């Protein structure tokens, strides 16, 4: 029953994700009918706390508050189901990738035999914990890595060290008398004992899935959902899921994300330039910065450094015309010309040029993404993905390139051959299957055609 | 029986003659599993592979065309499962390889989730590029996809 | 329908001016720039609405006391001490300001929330006025290209 | 213009050899022929 429930939760992960998005939108739409009370509540009179914070007074209705309550509870439940579905579906792929990487590193490069990586590569350092566990090739479906590393590194480095590092400590695995052949298993249904679990491997897997970024995002979703019960305005933070829930919206936001590294540097340049302008203004034009009303008032002015800098960063960038719009005019002063150049240069360098760079980076990002898609389309239309011969040679026969791409060299066929090789016992391998399987084991990739094909070697009429 | 099998003793009444599970004038579907469930595919696929290999390696031959036009039916049936790849042979010659493709494998590769990953994978090796990593990246993508479908078999 | 309604009211003949869009090849070429990415322009406007909604949430929770648009103090205080009222206030004045919402609110002259309101105004200006309108004006250029 | 310049230099380097300029089409008859020509036969480091 638990296995069936887990499979059901794994099947409909995107369905529950979109349903959580819909219920979040519904809750936020409910949130648009709030109000704040008035009329001198029981708290005594400028009262310290007479807030009487909120109520959900409806437009001739009384269904909104229970709807909000039940929708909050339902959203929390659905999001928990989303976490369960993620762990059931997408975690095994990550664990498989990590196991594959560490297995090939050990078998081909000797990461923990002859290399011993430094303090950097924290993920690689953490990967050392899974080496000595019993169920190391849990998902890589290659259980011969531990045995095959011995035939390559055992003689040159000693059997004992590698045996202790990997964890199968035994002299020759030779049984003596029936080797405790069989007996009734202690573990059974209804949780008899259920103790044959590797805590080391479980902790390593938990660390990997707790460092995974999408799982981090789902945990944040959990935190915001459960905080929404403490305060129902916290459900507004779930509206950001539309950014990663829609492909077109991801395409729109990728324009900003493409050059987000340079946008922040542009903002930093803006800050530096504004700082220099504040330096000049503080030194010379301090008397002009009198924002006090109608003169005969306590003169509030920026006769400081941090105050003047915050003044410039607040009003002066958001003015559309620079700082000159918010200062007293230079009506007949000895610094009139200098202040004129000050204002004009500030407007022409901050308002006009820097914002132009900010608005041009996005356009360049759009152009670059479009050009990338055009390039990949043209490459696919021009040359074959496997041999790269070119359509000019194949198009001598009508539909020659299409025949070559569909029948002779096909990505789907080359993918299915790998499954056929993997799911076949070594006793039933034919000559060609064994020849390909050996080179797959030793990672040669020379059996892939390159610069040649059946038609190229044997023409239809023998040449 | 009205669709394809014509009304002759060699075609129609042969089925009734073979169907003799019980004398109670009733028939069960266990005959379908007992006969022509495993062996039909098991020998017919090898026969089709032999015929396709012979036809591909024997062009411009009149005698083989008669066998081709007579086995057109079984070849049309076995077209979805028969696969072709080309490899560098042990004799340093380009040789074709024929194998079997399961139906569940062809069903899962058509799903939009797998097809989206294929589109993204092609988008990466073209942009990032590669001269020797390209075949390494291709096999790495294949193994990751194979895990997805085998996991997807556990519905 | 518009032509026969023009007899009922002669101002309904103004709706026939839109025929120039589909009557001229050069004008069709001009409008195809907008039409090419009209699918993404509406999504950009939707993002603008969502972002403005989040800003209204924050403003309603924290900076409610600043939104007093009543004249010279000694008047019946009209203010956005609601949710729909504050949201419509932000969508009406705050996008059409050229400088964000900070141009239309009382200044934070010596308040405990001065710094927070400063980040509020600056972030609103830099995300709504500068970035989103840049995307809106860049989609057209990409369509031309 | 800057982006197009970088794209052009990348495409030129990927297409033709820097010394003889024969072209990758002739060399790619042998597997990895262009890479062998660029790394072993005609190399900027070796000529330096
Ligand atoms: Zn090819
Ligand atoms: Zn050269």
């Amino acid at each position: 029953y638990q296995q069936k429930l887990l499979n059901y939760f794994a099947r409909n992960f995107y369905n529950m994700r979109m349903l959580a998005l819909f219920v979040a939108f519904a809750i936020n739409f409910i949130l648009l009918f709030y109000k704040v009370s008035t009329s001198s509540v029981v708290e005594g009179k400028s009262p310290h706390r007479i807030i009487a914070v909120h109520y959900v007074l409806e437009e001739s209705s009384g269904y909104m508050e229970p709807t909000l309550r039940i929708l909050a509870i339902l959203h929390t439940i659905i999001s928990f189901f989303c976490i369960i579905g993620y762990y059931c579906l997408k975690v095994p792929l990550v664990i498989f990738k990590r196991e594959k990487e560490v297995a090939r590193k050990l078998e081909f490069d000797g990461l923990y035999i002859t290399e011993q990586p430094s303090e950097d590569d924290i993920k690689g350092q953490w990967d050392r914990l899974v080496i000595n566990t019993q169920s190391f090739p849990n998902n890589y479906w290659d259980k011969f890595v531990k045995r095959k590393v011995m035939d390559k590194y055992g003689e040159f480095y000693g059997r004992d060290r590698i045996s202790e590092l990997l964890g199968m400590d035994k002299a020759a695995l030779d049984f003596s008398d029936a080797r405790e052949k069989k007996k009734p298993k202690k573990d059974s249904s209804l949780s008899a004992v259920l103790n044959s679990i590797d805590v080391k491997y479980q902790m390593w897997k938990l660390g990997v899935v707790f460092t995974d970024n999408s799982f981090l995002y789902l945990a944040w979703y959990m935190t915001m959902s459960v905080l929404g019960h403490y305060n129902n305005f916290f459900f507004a933070a779930h509206l950001l899921d539309i950014a990663m829930g829609f492909k077109t919206l991801r395409t729109i936001l990728s324009s900003v994300t493409h050059n987000g590294k340079q946008l922040v540097l542009t903002v930093g340049l803006l800050a530096v330039v504004v700082y220099l302008y504040t330096v000049v203004a503080f030194n010379f034009f301090r008397k002009f910065y009198n924002k006090s009303e109608d003169g005969d008032t306590p003169d509030m002015k920026c006769d400081d450094m941090l105050t003047c800098y915050m003044f410039h960063m607040y009003v002066g960038v958001r003015a559309g015309g620079g700082i000159g719009d918010e200062i007293e005019d230079p009506a007949g002063d000895e610094y009139e010309i200098y202040r004129i150049i000050f204002d004009i240069t500030f407007f022409f360098f901050v308002i006009v040029i820097l914002l132009a760079i900010i608005q041009g980076l996005i356009i360049d990002a759009f152009g670059e993404l479009r050009d990338q898609q055009e390039q990949v389309k043209e490459d696919m239309e021009t040359k074959c993905f496997i041999c790269g011969i070119g359509n000019d040679y194949f198009d001598t026969v009508p539909h020659g390139f299409e025949t070559h791409t569909l029948q002779e060299h096909n990505l789907a066929n080359y993918l299915f051959f790998l499954m056929y090789l993997i799911n076949k016992d070594e006793t039933e391998h034919t000559g060609q299957e064994s020849y390909v399987w050996k080179m797959y084991q030793e990672r040669c990739w020379e059996f892939f055609p390159a610069g040649d094909c059946f038609r190229k070697q044997y023409e239809d009429q023998l040449n | 029986m009205e669709s394809h099998k014509h009304y002759t003793q060699s075609e129609t009444e042969f089925l009734l003659s073979c169907a003799e599970t019980d004398e109670n004038e009733t028939l069960d579907y266990e005959e379908f599993v007992k006969r022509f469930h495993e062996p039909a595919k098991d020998i017919g696929f090898n026969v089709a592979v032999l015929l396709t290999n012979l036809s591909e390696h024997m062009p411009n031959d009149t005698r083989l065309q008669t066998f081709l036009e007579l086995a057109e039916s079984v070849l049309n049936y076995f077209q979805p499962f028969l696969g072709r790849i080309e490899i560098m042979g042990s004799a340093k010659r380009i040789e074709r390889v024929y194998f079997e493709i399961s139906e569940s494998s062809r069903t899962q590769w058509e799903k939009p989730q797998v097809k989206e990953s294929k589109r993204q994978f092609i988008f990466d090796v073209v942009n990032e590029g590669g001269e020797k990593e390209k075949m390494e990246l291709f096999v790495n993508f294949c193994e990751d996809t194979i895990f997805e479908m085998q996991l997807a078999a556990q519905i």
